[PDB]
C-alpha cells in the first residue's frame, strides 16, 4: 500500500493506491483506501484492511456523537487522539494500521495526523505510509513545496504515488486523489496506474529506462 | 532509539533530548520535541517504545496537574520523580509494562536548588548531576565526567552538552537530526535557539 | 538437607541435620530444621524452603485455631489433611516436601507429604538430599518395637551417614523425640561432630587499617 | 551426550621469593556425592616443577599424561635435560590451545622456581592465556580463597595506622612456614563455607632444596 | 551408544585386610521391563582380577571381548606370562581407561561405569573406577549407580579410612556386602534377588560365589500398614 | 504398580502391590493401594498418587453425604461419582481407578475407569503399570463364579507374574474380600507368592 | 517402558518466563508477535529495521526444573539423586 | 538476571554488643556504572534493613517498609523490633511468592530491651536465615562468604568490629566487577550509630 | 550497513559509497572507502558483512589482476562483472558463503560505452542504468526513475547523484558520514572532492 | 577491557587496562594486555585472551622467519594483514579477538591497523577496542591533537584508559602504558587504577561527582 | 503405546534448514552465536545491537514432513491416511 497527504498552501492533498494483496495473489485493485469520517474530516488506511476499515467507520460514529452533543465539529487532534488511544489499548492484540488523519478546522487550519497500529500520533507536514512509503518520499521530499498551485499539488500527489506503484509491488492499482480545502474535501478522482503511468511517461519524459 | 541528556547546573537544569523520530526504514518527522512540561518549574523528557512514550508522559502530565490543582500548588520535582517512578515500577510487573525511560529536570523554588532525577523503564530513581539513557550514556558520561563542576554557569554547561552532542553526532552510527534544548531554573522553563 | 522419622514402641523420633546452603555455599552452619505444627506435631521439610516455612506456619496457626475451638488436642492426621489439601490446591507449585511426626489420642503417627498433595504412612522415612544414605541406614537397623534409646541412635546415626556421605548434608543433628504418655523432648544439636577446626593465625588488623573517607553520627 | 562434568577440585598456588607452594583438596565430587576422600590432584612432576590439572577430572587426567609424554620425549630430544618452568609453560599452552574448539575442561596450574631461583607460579584457562601470577587460586572455592590471599599475601586495602590512608602497608617477604598457614587457614574457611572442599588438605612445596610434599586433615562432612 | 537400552543396574566392591570383595546383581532391565535374569556382570581377568560392569549391557560384552583379547595378545611370545609380566590389575584398569576416555572423545561413548578390582602381584589392594567420561579415582569402597548412593555408605560405615583396611577381615567385609545387596534390593527398583559375589585375595586367590540369594528380608511390619492417613 | 480386582461366586476380591516408586528409587515399598471409600466399595489408586488420593477424599466425602441423606449407596453410584469427577477435571487429573464392591442384591461388582474417564463393568480388571504383562494370563486362566481359594490363587498367581516382570510393581501382595460375610485383608509375601 | 513416579516428584515444569512476574521477560512482550497486515504496512515489512570476560570460566532453565523452583529461591533436592 | 543487572553488595556482622552492616554504592546496568549514591541501607528506627538486587525492587520495599513500619509504630506506640521486624519483612516477601520481588535483604540491629545483637538474611521469597555470626548478600555473595568466615571471629568490639567488616567488603568488592564506587559502613550500638565512608577503588 | 550507489550516464559511470563503517554501537572509523580498481577502466564497489567485503574485493581484484597478466589485456567489464558474478554463485552453496553486494562501474574501451552492473550477495547480475543495493534503493529508485535521462553528461548525473545522497541523508535513520564519488570513462577512473 | 592506540607527531601511544573477568568473578587484575611481536611492532589485545595470547604469538614466529628469509621487518601492514587472515578462515569457529597492531617502519611510517574476529582490518589514526572503548573514544576524541607533546600524549592515554575504568565494571586493574618511537617501542610503565584515579582528581579536579 | 510401524512410511524427520543446499539458510549461518569473549570485546556486550498483505486469508516444515521430501517438489503420499 501506498498512502501520502501533504501540507500545502491550498489545503491537503491526500493520495492513494487501491491495490490490496494476499500474498502474491493480488486480491482486488479497487480497493477505497480512504474513509470519510465527515465533510472535513477523512482517515487514509493502510495496513490491515479489516483494523482500519471497522475502527475508522467507529470513529464515524464518534464524531457524530461529537457534533450531536457539542454543536461543533471534532478537531483533527481529538479524532487522531481517540484513534491513538484505541489502537493503543490493543496493542500486542494484532492490530495492522497506518493511518493519516487528515482534516480542516477553523481553530486549526489544514492538519494532518499520523497515527498506526504501536500507538504512535505526529502531527506533521508530510507522510507517506505503506509499503511504499519510501518511493513517494522519495518524489514529495525532491519536489513539495508550501506554495504549490491546487493542479501542481494535485500532480505531485499522483506522481508520487506513480512511482510507489512502479517500484513497489504491494502498492499498484488506480490512485484515488482528495483535496482537503477550507470548506471541506473534494474527491478529485480515480486514475488508473495502467494509463498514468504511461501518459506521465510521455509528458515527463521519466521511466526512461521502461521500454515503450 | 532517543537520545536524551541532562545536566544539573548551579542555577539550571539543562535537558537535551534528539529531534529525529524514525519508524522501521524512514524518519517520519526530524522536529519533534521529546519533552513534556509536568509544572511551571518542572520539565520531563522520555525516550522509549513508540506509543508508550507520548502515552506514559501524558498520562504522567495529567496526573501531576490534577495534584497541582488539588492542592493549589506546585508539586516538588522529588515529588514529581517519586510519583513518575512509582507509576513506572508498579508498571512492569502489570499486564502492559512501559517501556519509557525518563529524566525529571525541575527547579525546587522552596530548597531554591535545582534537581536531576534520572528514571529508567523499571523504576529505578537516582538524583545525579548528570544524566542520560540508553546508549547515549556511554558516550557521554566519560567526557561529563571529565569536564563536570558543580559550580558551572549555564553558559558553561551549555557549552558542555554542545561536547556531548557533537561526540554523540560523530561516534555514534545513528542520525537522531540534532537536540532541542530546554533550561529549567528560577525563571521557569525556556528553549535554546542554538545552543 | 537430611530428615528422618523413625516410629518405636511408644512413639516417634524425628530427626534432621543443621547444615543449609544456597548453591554451593553454607548459608548457615547451624539451621532448625525442625518445626512444630503443634506441642506433640513436629514437621521437617524440603524442596523450597520458604514454601516449606510458610506451609508449616499456615497449618500451625489453623491448627491452633482448630484446637481451641474443638478444645481438643490436635490429631496428627489433622494436619495432614489441611497440608494436603492445601499443597493439591495449588497443583505443587508449592513444593513443599514434609515428613510430618506427632502424638495424638489416636497413638504415635508418622506421615510423608509431597508438593503435589500425596502422603504416606511409614514406620521410617527419609527426606532431602540425604534420602537414601539415611534410609539405607533405616533399612540395615530398623526393627519392630525399638525402644526409645534405640530409636533415638538409630535416627542420629541415619543423620549422622548422611552428614558423612551427602554434601547438602552436614554440621549438627536435631533430634525431637515424641511419646504416648508425655511431652515431645526437643533435642537441639543432639549431636555435634562437626566442631570448627582452630585458626591457625588471629587476623584482627590493627586499629587505623581501613581508610575512611567520611564520619558521621546519625539521628535515628 | 553431554561430555563434560564437574568434579569440584580446588588448588591454591602461591609463590614466594625462594619457594612456591601448590596446594589443593583431595576431595572428589560428582554431583552431591563424594567419590573419594583422598584423590591427589596436585603431582610432583620432577624437575622441581609441581603441576595441578584442577577441574574436570578426565580431562586432567588426559592432560597431565599429555604433558608427562611431552616432557619425556623433551628429555629424550635434550639428552635429560632439566626443564623450565617457562618452558613448560609454553608446551602445556599448546597442548591447551590444540583443543581450542574441543577444550580440556581443567584449570591448570604449574608451580616452581624459575632460572633465577625466584618462586613462579602459572595459571591457565581452558583454552590457554598463560599468566605468570604471585598468587592464584583455582577450582570450586577460588573466589572464596582468592580474596583473603590478596588480603594476607598482597595487603590490599590495608593502610598503615596513622597515616589515614596515605601509606599503604609494604609488601614484606612472607617464609614458606607464613604461606603454609595462610594456606591452611584460608583451605580451612573454604571447607567451612564450601561443601566441595573439605576432605583433605595436600601441599607440596617447591624450593632450591627440592620438592616436598605436606598432608593436612579437613573436616570431611 | 547415545542412550543405554539394556542396562546393569549397580555394582559394589571394597577392600579389606587382604583383598578386595565385589558384588553384582545378574539382572539385566530394559527400560522399567526387568527382561534378562541371567546376565554376569563380573568379569573375572585372572586369578588376581575381577571386572565389575554396570551401564549398557551390549558395550559390557563389548568390553568383556575386550578383555578377552588383552589376556590371549598377552599371552603372545611371553614364555613368562603365567606367573609374572601377567595381566595386573592396575595394566587391566589404564587399558580400560584409555579405552573409555578415547570413546568419550569421539563422541561415541561406550555407556558403562566399571569398577576393576583386584590385587597387585606385591600384594597391595587395586580398587578402582571408571565411567563412561572417562572419570576415575580410587577408594577403600567403590559402587556404582544406586549402589554409589544406598550401599556405599553402608560400606563406608565399615572402613571409612585407608587406616580402617588392615582392620576389616574377610568375614566383616562380606556381610558388609551382603547386607549392602540387601538394602539394594530393597531400595532400588531395578535390583535383583539373585547376585553374584567374588572375592579376590592375596593368599587364596579369587574365590567367585555366583548367584547368590537375598536372604533375611523383613516384610512381616508390612501388616500393621492400613492406608494413607486414616 | 498393579492392581487387580476379579469378582467370583460369593463376592469380589481386590488386590494390589505394596511397591512404589519414584524413577528407579522405591520411594515407599509397603505402601498399601487398596482405599476404603465405603462399607463395601474399596478404589484402588493408579496413575498420579496426588490425584488418585485428592479423587478418593472428594468421593469418600459424597459417598458419606449420599450415605446419610438417600441410604446406602451402590458400587455403581461410588464409580459414577469417580466418573464425574474424573471427566469434569480430565485435562488436570492423570488418574485410573478400579472401583470394586458388593451390594447383596448385585452380589460382587467391578468397574474399571481408564485414564480418559470411561466407565466399564468387567467380571475382572487389572490396572497399572504391570498390569501389561498380565493380560494374556488373567484371559486365560479367569473363569466365571470361582470360589474364595480359587479366586484368591488366581490372583496371587497374576500378580506373582506382574511383580516378577514389572520393576515398578513388587513388595508384599495384598487382597481385600468383599462378601456377605465381611472385609477380610489378606497379606502375601515375597517368599510365599515368588516360590509358586 | 517408563518407570513410574507416583508422587509426580521427577515430574518437570509457550516458554517459560525466565523471571517469572516480570512482564518486561515475558516471551510474549519481549517478542510479541507482528500484525497480520505489517508486510503492507512497512516497505520491508518488519517495523524495526553477553557474559564472560576474557577468562574462559569453564543458571538453571525454569522448564526442566520442579514446579515449586522459583529462580534464585533456596532449593534443597527432596529425593537427592 | 534481575538480582545481577544492578549489582551491589550488603553484609553485616555481630559484636560483643554491637551490629555493623556495610554496602556498595555502585548503581549500573550490567557493564554501565550510573551513579555512586545508591545507598542500600535503609533504617526504621533503630533496626537496619540492607536490600540487594533489583534496583526497583529495593526502592519500592524502602516504600512498603517505610509505611508498615511508621504505622506500626503509630497503633503499638513502641519502635518494632529486629525480630518483629524480620518477621514483617518474611511475611510481606513471601505475599507475592508467584510474583516475588528479586532482592536479598539483610536486617541487622538490637533488641532494645534484651539489648542482644541480631542479624538476618533472606531470598527472593522470605526464607528466613537467622544466623549468629554473619550474614552475606548480593552479587558477591560468594567472595563475602569466604572474606567474613576466614577474618570474623566472636566477640570483636566496635572497633574490631568495623575493621573487619571493613576489611571484608573492600577485599570482596575488589574482585567483584558489579560492586563498588565506594562503601559505607554503619557501626550500631545500644544508644548511637556511626556511620563512615570507605575508601576504596573506583573501578 | 552500507550506502553504494552507480549511476551510468553519457559518457562516465558515477559510483558512489559511504564513509563510515561500524562495528556494534561505535563508528570505528568515517573515513573509508569502499571500491577497490579491478582494471584501470574498471572500478568495483562492495557492501556488506565487515570481513567478507575486503576479503572478496580483494580475492576478486588478485583474480582480475592475474587475468590481465595472462592475457595481456585488460578484461571487458562484462566480463569482470561475470566472473565476479561466477564467484557470489558459487560462493552461496559452500561452506563460508560471502555476504557480499557489489555493484561494477567499467568503462568498456572496445565499445567505447559504460558499463554499471549490479550483483547482489546470491549472485544476481543485471546491467543497468542507475543501480543501489539494500535500503539505499528503497529511498534512491524513484528520485533515479523520475529524473534519470540516458543522454546526461556527467555533470547533470553528479547533481542526480547529490539529490538521492541528500534524500537519503533525509529520509535515512543511519548516519552514513557522507559518501566518496569516483568517475571512471574514457580517461580512467578519478574522485571528485566534493560532488 | 579497554585499550587504545593513536598516533602523533611523537609516535604512536599504547594504552591498556589489566583487569580479566570469569563472569562477575574478577579472574585478575594484572593482565599484559600488550604483546610484544618485535622491537618495532605492538599487539595490543581485547576480547578473548587465549585467542589473541596464542594467535599473537604465532605472528611473532612468523615474524621471526619473515626476518630470518627476507632480512628485512615485517611491515605493520603484512602483519595485520596475515593476522586478519588467519582470524578470517576461522570466522564462525568462535574465536574471540579484538587487536591493534601498532608499529612503526622506515617506508611506513608509524601505523595502526584495527583487526577483530569478524576479519576486519581497518588502517586508522586513533582506535579504541574492548567492552570500554566509548568512554575512551569520549575522552580521546575530545583532547586529542596531532602534535601532542610526549608526555601530553603519555598523560592523554591515562586519562583515556581511566576514564573507561572508573565507567566500566569489566575495564579496571592497571593502566599499561607503550610508546612506539622511531627507533622502537618504549614502556612507559604500569599505573594503578586506585592510585592514579585518586591522583587526577586532585590534581585535574575532574571526577567532582565522586565522593572524597 | 505407539502402533509399530514397521516399513517406516511414517518417519518423519540443530533446527533444519528450510532450504536444504542454500547455506545463506542455514541455522548455524545465519545465527552463529559470536564467541566465548565477545562481551569483552563490545560494550553492549553485542556486535550488532512478513509476506501477509493488506488481505488477511487463512509451505510445510521440513522437520514435519519426511526425509525424502524436497521443499517445492512433486511428492504424492505413498499411502495418504
Amino acid at each position: 500500500t501506498t498512502t501520502l497527504a501533504f501540507r500545502f498552501q491550498g489545503g491537503i492533498i491526500v493520495a492513494v493506491d487501491s491495490r490490496a494483496t494476499a500474498g502474491n495473489w493480488v486480491a482486488s485493485q479497487t480497493v477505497k483506501k480512504v474513509i470519510e469520517i465527515n465533510p472535513f474530516l477523512l482517515g487514509t488506511m493502510a495496513g490491515g484492511a479489516a483494523d482500519c476499515q471497522f475502527w475508522e467507520t467507529w470513529l464515524g460514529s464518534q464524531c457524530r456523537l461529537h457534533e450531536l452533543r457539542e454543536k461543533e465539529r471534532i478537531s483533527v487532534a481529538a479524532a487522531s487522539k481517540i484513534l491513538s488511544n484505541l489502537v493503543y489499548q490493543y496493542k500486542g492484540a494484532g492490530l495492522s494500521m497506518g493511518t493519516m488523519i487528515c482534516g480542516y478546522t477553523r481553530k486549526e487550519g489544514p492538519t494532518i495526523y499520523y497515527v498506526d497500529s504501536d500507538g504512535t500520533r505526529l502531527k506533521g507536514d508530510i507522510f507517506c505510509v505503506g509499503s511504499g512509503q519510501t518511493f513517494a518520499y522519495g518524489v514529495l521530499d525532491s519536489n513539495y513545496k508550501w506554495d504549490l498551485s491546487v493542479e501542481d499539488a494535485l500532480y505531485l500527489g499522483k506522481r508520487s504515488i506513480l512511482a510507489a506503484a512502479h517500484r513497489d509491488a504491494y502498492s499498484g492499482g488506480s490512485v484515488n486523489l482528495y483535496h482537503v480545502t477550507e470548506d471541506g474535501w473534494i474527491y478529485h478522482g480515480n486514475h488508473d496506474v495502467g494509463e498514468l503511468f504511461w501518459k506521465v511517461k510521455e509528458e515527463e519524459g521519466s521511466f526512461n529506462n521502461v521500454i515503450g | 532509539m532517543d537520545i536524551i541528556l541532562g545536566i544539573r547546573v548551579q542555577d539550571s537544569v539543562i535537558l537535551a533530548s534528539s529531534k529525529a523520530v524514525t519508524r522501521g526504514i524512514s524518519v517520519l518527522k526530524d522536529s519533534d520535541d521529546k519533552t513534556r512540561q509536568l509544572s511551571p518549574h518542572t520539565l520531563m523528557s522520555f525516550a522509549g517504545e513508540a506509543g508508550d512514550t507520548v502515552q506514559f508522559a501524558e498520562y504522567i502530565q495529567a496526573n501531576i496537574q490534577l495534584y497541582s490543582i488539588r492542592e493549589d500548588y506546585e508539586l516538588s520535582p522529588q515529588a514529581v520523580s517519586s510519583f513518575v517512578r512509582q507509576e513506572l515500577a508498579k508498571s512492569i510487573r502489570s499486564r502492559r509494562p512501559y517501556q519509557v525511560n525518563v529524566l525529571i529536570g525541575g527547579y525546587d523554588k522552596k530548597k531554591n536548588k535545582p534537581e536531576l532525577y534520572q528514571i529508567d523503564y523499571l523504576g529505578t530513581k537516582v538524583e545525579l548531576p548528570y544524566g542520560a539513557h540508553g546508549y547515549s550514556g556511554f558516550y557521554t558520561f566519560s567526557l561529563l565526567d571529565h569536564h563536570y563542576r558543580p559550580d558551572m554557569t549555564t553558559e558553561e554547561g551549555l557549552d558542555l552538552l554542545k561536547l556531548c552532542v557533537q561526540e554523540l553526532e560523530k561516534r555514534m552510527p545513528m542520525d537522531f537530526k540534532g537536540v532541542i534544548v530546554k533550561i529549567v531554573d528560577k525563571d521557569g522553563i525556556r528553549q535554546v535557539d542554538d545552543f | 538437607t537430611t530428615i528422618v522419622g523413625v516410629k518405636f514402641n511408644n512413639g516417634v523420633v524425628i530427626a534432621a541435620d543443621t547444615r543449609s546452603t544456597q548453591g554451593p555455599i553454607v548459608a548457615d552452619k547451624n539451621c532448625a530444621k525442625l518445626h512444630r505444627i503443634s506441642p506433640k506435631i513436629w514437621c521437617a521439610g524440603a524442596g523450597t524452603a520458604a514454601d516449606t516455612e510458610a506451609v508449616t506456619q499456615l497449618i500451625g496457626s489453623n491448627i491452633e485455631l482448630h484446637s481451641l475451638y474443638t478444645s481438643r488436642e490436635p490429631r496428627v492426621v489433622s494436619a495432614l489433611q489441611m497440608l494436603k489439601q492445601h499443597l493439591f490446591k495449588y497443583q505443587g507449585h508449592i513444593g513443599a516436601y514434609l515428613i510430618v511426626a506427632g502424638v495424638d489420642p489416636t497413638g504415635s503417627h508418622l506421615f510423608s507429604i509431597h508438593a503435589h498433595g500425596s502422603t504416606d504412612v511409614g514406620y521410617y522415612l527419609s527426606l532431602g538430599s540425604g534420602s537414601l544414605a539415611a534410609m539405607a541406614v533405616l533399612e540395615s537397623h530398623w526393627k519392630q518395637d525399638l525402644t526409645k534409646e534405640e530409636a533415638i541412635k538409630l535416627a542420629s546415626d541415619a543423620i549422622q551417614a548422611g552428614i558423612w556421605n551427602d554434601l547438602g548434608s552436614g554440621s549438627n543433628v536435631d533430634v525431637c523425640v515424641m511419646e504416648i504418655g508425655k511431652d515431645a523432648e526437643y533435642l537441639r544439636n543432639y549431636l555435634t561432630p562437626n566442631v570448627r577446626e582452630e585458626k591457625q593465625k588471629s587476623y584482627k588488623f590493627p586499629r587505623g587499617t581501613t581508610a575512611v573517607l567520611k564520619e558521621s553520627i546519625v539521628n535515628i | 551426550f553431554n561430555p563434560y562434568g564437574d568434579n569440584g577440585g580446588t588448588i591454591l598456588g602461591i609463590a614466594g621469593e625462594d619457594f612456591a607452594v601448590l596446594a589443593g583438596d583431595t576431595r572428589n565430587i560428582t554431583d552431591y556425592s563424594i567419590n573419594s576422600r583422598y584423590e591427589p590432584k596436585v603431582f610432583d612432576c620432577g624437575d622441581n616443577i609441581v603441576m595441578s590439572a584442577n577441574g574436570f577430572a578426565a580431562d586432567g587426567d588426559a592432560l597431565v599424561k599429555r604433558f608427562k609424554n611431552s616432557v619425556k620425549w623433551y628429555h629424550f630430544d635434550h639428552n635429560d635435560k632439566k626443564l623450565s618452568i617457562n618452558s613448560a609453560a609454553r608446551n602445556i599452552q599448546h597442548l591447551l590451545y590444540g583443543k581450542r574448539f574441543f577444550p580440556y575442561y581443567v584449570h591448570t596450574i604449574i608451580a616452581g622456581l624459575d632460572e633465577d631461583g625466584k618462586g613462579a607460579v602459572y595459571s591457565f584457562d581452558p583454552v590457554g592465556s598463560y599468566e605468570r601470577e604471585q598468587c592464584r587460586a583455582g577450582g570450586a572455592a577460588a573466589s572464596l580463597i582468592m580474596p583473603f590471599l590478596d588480603n594476607q599475601v598482597n595487603f590490599k586495602n590495608q593502610y598503615e595506622p596513622g597515616t589515614n590512608g596515605k601509606v599503604k602497608k609494604p609488601l614484606k617477604y612472607l617464609s614458606v612456614e607464613e604461606v603454609i598457614k595462610l594456606v591452611r587457614d584460608s583451605f580451612t574457611s573454604a571447607t567451612e563455607r564450601h561443601i566441595q572442599v573439605g576432605d583433605g588438605l595436600e601441599i607440596l612445596i617447591v624450593t632450591k632444596d627440592g620438592v616436598r610434599k605436606e598432608f593436612y586433615e579437613l573436616k570431611r562432612d | 551408544t547415545q542412550q543405554p537400552i539394556v542396562t546393569g543396574t549397580s555394582v559394589i566392591s571394597m577392600k579389606y585386610d587382604n583383598g578386595v570383595i565385589i558384588a553384582a546383581d545378574n539382572l539385566g532391565s530394559y527400560g522399567s521391563l526387568l527382561r534378562f535374569n541371567g546376565v554376569e556382570r563380573l568379569i573375572p581377568v585372572g586369578d588376581n582380577t575381577v571386572v565389575g560392569i554396570s551401564g549398557d549391557i551390549s558395550d559390557m560384552q563389548h568390553i568383556e571381548r575386550l578383555l578377552k583379547d588383552l589376556v590371549t595378545e598377552n599371552a603372545y611370545d611371553n614364555p613368562l606370562a603365567d606367573a609374572e609380566e601377567a595381566l595386573e590389575p592396575s595394566y587391566i584398569f589404564e587399558y580400560l581407561a584409555t579405552v573409555m576416555y578415547q570413546r568419550r572423545s569421539k563422541m561415541n561413548p561406550l555407556w558403562n561405569a566399571i569398577i576393576v578390582a583386584g590385587v597387585q602381584s606385591n600384594g597391595d589392594q587395586f580398587l578402582r573406577y571408571v565411567n563412561l567420561l572417562g572419570v576415575t579415582y580410587s577408594s577403600p569402597t567403590l559402587a556404582t549407580g544406586f549402589g554409589a548412593h544406598m550401599a556405599n555408605p553402608l560400606l563406608r560405615k565399615v572402613v571409612d579410612r585407608e587406616s580402617d583396611i588392615p582392620k576389616t577381615t574377610v568375614q566383616v567385609a562380606e556381610e558388609a556386602i551382603v547386607n549392602a545387596m540387601r538394602v539394594l534390593y530393597y531400595r532400588d527398583a531395578r535390583s535383583s534377588r539373585n547376585f553374584s559375589l567374588a572375592i579376590i585375595d592375596k593368599n587364596t586367590g579369587l574365590t567367585f560365589k555366583k548367584n547368590l540369594q537375598v536372604e533375611n528380608m523383613k516384610w512381616d511390619f508390612a501388616k500393621d500398614i492400613k492406608g494413607y492417613g486414616t | 504398580t498393579s492392581i487387580m480386582a476379579v469378582t467370583f461366586k460369593d463376592g469380589v476380591i481386590l488386590g494390589a502391590d505394596s511397591r512404589t516408586t519414584t524413577g528407579a528409587y522405591i520411594a515407599n515399598r509397603v505402601t498399601d493401594k487398596l482405599t476404603r471409600v465405603h462399607d463395601k466399595i474399596w478404589c484402588c489408586r493408579s496413575g498420579s498418587a496426588a490425584d488418585t488420593q485428592a479423587i478418593a477424599d472428594i468421593v469418600q466425602y459424597h459417598l458419606e453425604l449420599y450415605t446419610s441423606q438417600y441410604g446406602t449407596p451402590s458400587t455403581e453410584t461410588a464409580a459414577s461419582v469417580f466418573k464425574e469427577l474424573c471427566y469434569e477435571n480430565k485435562d488436570n487429573l492423570t488418574a485410573g481407578i478400579i472401583v470394586a464392591g458388593y451390594d447383596d442384591k448385585n452380589k460382587g461388582e467391578v468397574y474399571t475407569i481408564p485414564l480418559g474417564g470411561s466407565v466399564h463393568k468387567l467380571p475382572y480388571a487389572i490396572a497399572g503399570s504391570g498390569s501389561t504383562f498380565i493380560y494374556g494370563y488373567c484371559d486365560k486362566n479367569f473363569r466365571e463364579n470361582m470360589s474364595k481359594e480359587e479366586t484368591v490363587d488366581f490372583i496371587k498367581h497374576s500378580l506373582s507374574q506382574a511383580i516378577k516382570w514389572d520393576g515398578s510393581s513388587g513388595g508384599v501382595i495384598r487382597m481385600v474380600v468383599l462378601t456377605a460375610a465381611g472385609v477380610e485383608r489378606l497379606i502375601f509375601y515375597p517368599d510365599e507368592y515368588e516360590q509358586l | 517402558p517408563k518407570f513410574d513416579d507416583e508422587y509426580q516428584a521427577q515430574a518437570r515444569q509457550a516458554p517459560l518466563n525466565p523471571y517469572p512476574g516480570l512482564t518486561v521477560t515475558e516471551p510474549s512482550f519481549a517478542n510479541p508477535a507482528g500484525g497480520y497486515a505489517d508486510g503492507d504496512l512497512y516497505p520491508v515489512g518488519t517495523s524495526h529495521p553477553s557474559q564472560g570476560g576474557m577468562i574462559f570460566d569453564p543458571a538453571p532453565r525454569r522448564e526442566d526444573m520442579p514446579p515449586g523452583w522459583m529462580p534464585g529461591s533456596k532449593y534443597d533436592e527432596p529425593f537427592g539423586p | 538476571d534481575p538480582s545481577s543487572i544492578n549489582g551491589g553488595i550488603v553484609v553485616a556482622m555481630t559484636g560483643k554488643d554491637c551490629v555493623a552492616i556495610a554496602c556498595d554504592l555502585r548503581l549500573g546496568s550490567q557493564s554501565l556504572g550510573v551513579s555512586n549514591k545508591f545507598e542500600k541501607i535503609f533504617h526504621y528506627g533503630h533496626v537496619f534493613l540492607g536490600i540487594t538486587g533489583l534496583a526497583t525492587d529495593v526502592t519500592t520495599l524502602n516504600e512498603m517498609f517505610r509505611y508498615k513500619t511508621n504505622l506500626y509504630k503509630l497503633k503499638e506506640e513502641r519502635a518494632i523490633e529486629p525480630e518483629t521486624f524480620t518477621q514483617l519483612v518474611s511475611s510481606s516477601l513471601y505475599e507475592r511468592r508467584f510474583g516475588p520481588y528479586f532482592v536479598g535483604p539483610v536486617v541487622a540491629g538490637i533488641n532494645s530491651k534484651s539489648g542482644k545483637p541480631f542479624i538476618a538474611g533472606f531470598d527472593l521469597i522470605g526464607c528466613i536465615d537467622e544466623a549468629k555470626d554473619f550474614i552475606v548478600s548480593g552479587t558477591a555473595s560468594d567472595q563475602l562468604f569466604g572474606m567474613c568466615e576466614s577474618l570474623y571471629e566472636p566477640n570483636l568490639e566496635p572497633e574490631d568490629l568495623f575493621e573487619t567488616i571493613s576489611q571484608a567488603l573492600l577485599n570482596a568488592a575488589d574482585r567483584d566487577a558489579l560492586s563498588g564506587w565506594g562503601a559505607v559502613v554503619y557501626i550500631i550500638k545500644k544508644d548511637e550509630v556511626v556511620k563512615r565512608y570507605l575508601k576504596m577503588r573506583q573501578d
